[PDB]
């Protein structure tokens, strides 16, 4: 089996510094280019840098050049890029790819440049009335991601958890909801679990009618 | 080097037949490669070199070339294909990518079932009050969502979030939000959410009174 990681990754203050390491499993990295590939939300993909580790000869973006710094180390088979000066525009999810088309990819990671501070969210309950529908409200938290789970991962179908939207306050809010039979409500227990690592917050809400 | 994407936005219906333009500003070989990416997630590698299928995606897809025009064709459309498909060139560094074409499965017109949230108890206490309106597995996408506090329609305090094309029946959810100081919504009885929509002949209001 060949994946590759990212690590590294989070809040970060305007001229700031981070390094994001992609570390390489099923291959060599000298045998191949290792890219980083970048993607503001929903705004496609933009390159970043490459690196063939065997001679360690970079290639970089105008848009990233001179505060950026694209590394590899052969013999921990993992890549590094280093990044001075981040600016908001900066803010994306980072890839890492290798070649010659770039067949395999990374789950990626999250770099946000705000001078926002870290917030984890408040959650309230959404419960049905008079099928019925009920949920969670995800209040102001900074910055995503936010897993939400219905009854630990029992609860899967008719669930609807919408995208994080941002608010007058600089911050994000979400809500994710399920759509469930009227006779369920008094019988059934439903919990949601909410999950914000970026500030360790779990928090596990029981929706009662 | 500037890769240029046609159509920006699609919608074809299951078994259609797709078509989808990528031009070249400049000479950039047969190093070219076409990608699909899932909401988030990552793209995956669909076809190398403008016509050669990747190790374990369908005969479905095909690529082609006219010199600097490369077209990826999609014989038989699914269901399971919602996603933003790109085009990207690898002659000459930078490797170029393109605007990316969401293409949206087209379906039949479906009616949005629509609850109303009162503010939890909770967040009353926190100092703000939240009324959330949900439009529940509807299609298309287009759909006007408008708030009657006390009778009296509302401008600019209410949030909207649509989620991505359902892949089993091909369906979108809406939630609008409404959110005031509590002080507001302590002053005022009647909340109404009002929607319309292709699949409704009269635009459905559910509502609730604070004390319910
Ligand atoms: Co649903
Ligand atoms: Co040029």
């Amino acid at each position: 089996e060949v994946q590759l990681v990212e690590s590294g990754g989070g809040l970060v203050q305007p001229g700031g510094s981070l390094r994001l390491s992609c570390a390489a499993s099923g291959f060599n990295i000298k045998d191949t280019y290792i890219h980083w590939v970048r993607q503001a939300p929903g705004k496609g993909l933009e390159w970043v840098a490459r690196i063939y580790p065997t001679n360690g000869y970079t290639r970089y973006a105008d848009s990233v050049k001179g505060r950026f710094t694209i590394s590899a180390d052969t013999s921990k088979n993992t890549a590094y890029l280093q990044m001075n000066s981040l600016r908001a525009e900066d803010t994306a999810v980072y890839y890492c790819s290798r070649w010659y088309a770039m067949d395999y990819w990374g789950q990626g990671t999250l770099v946000t440049v705000s001078s926002a501070s870290t917030k984890g969210p408040s959650v309230f309950p959404l419960a049905p009335s008079s099928t019925a529908a009920l949920g969670c409200l995800v209040k102001d938290y900074f910055p995503e991601p936010v897993t939400v789970s219905w009854n630990s991962g029992a609860l899967t179908s008719g669930v609807h958890t919408f995208p994080c939207v941002l608010q007058s306050s600089g911050l994000y809010s979400l809500s994710s909801v399920v759509t469930v039979p009227s006779s369920s409500l008094g019988t059934q227990t439903y919990i949601c679990n909410v999950n914000h690592k970026p500030s360790n917050t779990k928090v596990d809400k029981k929706v009662e009618p | 080097i500037q890769m240029t994407q046609s159509p920006s936005s699609l919608s074809a219906s299951v078994g259609d037949r797709v078509t989808i333009t990528c031009r070249a500003s400049q000479d950039v070989n047969t190093a070219v490669a076409w990608y699909q990416q899932k909401p988030g997630k990552a793209p995956k590698l669909l076809i190398y070199s403008a016509s050669f299928l990747y190790s374990g995606v369908p005969s479905r897809f095909s690529g082609s070339r006219s010199g600097t025009d490369f077209t990826l064709t999609i014989s038989s459309l699914q269901p399971e294909d919602f996603a933003t498909y790109y085009c990207q060139q690898h002659y000459t560094t930078p490797p170029t990518f393109g605007q990316g074409t969401k293409v949206e499965i087209k379906r039949t017109v479906a009616a949005p079932s629509v609850f109303i949230f009162p503010p939890s108890d909770e967040q009353l206490k926190s100092g703000t009050a939240s009324v959330v309106c949900l439009l529940n597995n509807f299609y298309p996408r287009e759909a006007k969502v408008q708030w009657k506090v006390d009778n009296a329609l509302q401008s600019g305090n209410s949030q909207e979030s649509v989620t991505e094309q359902d892949s089993k029946d091909s369906t979108y959810s809406l939630s609008s939000t409404l959110t005031l100081s509590k002080a507001d919504y302590e002053k005022h009885k009647v909340y109404a959410c009002e929607v319309t929509h292709q699949g409704l002949s009269s635009p459905v209001t559910k509502s609730f009174n604070r004390g319910e």
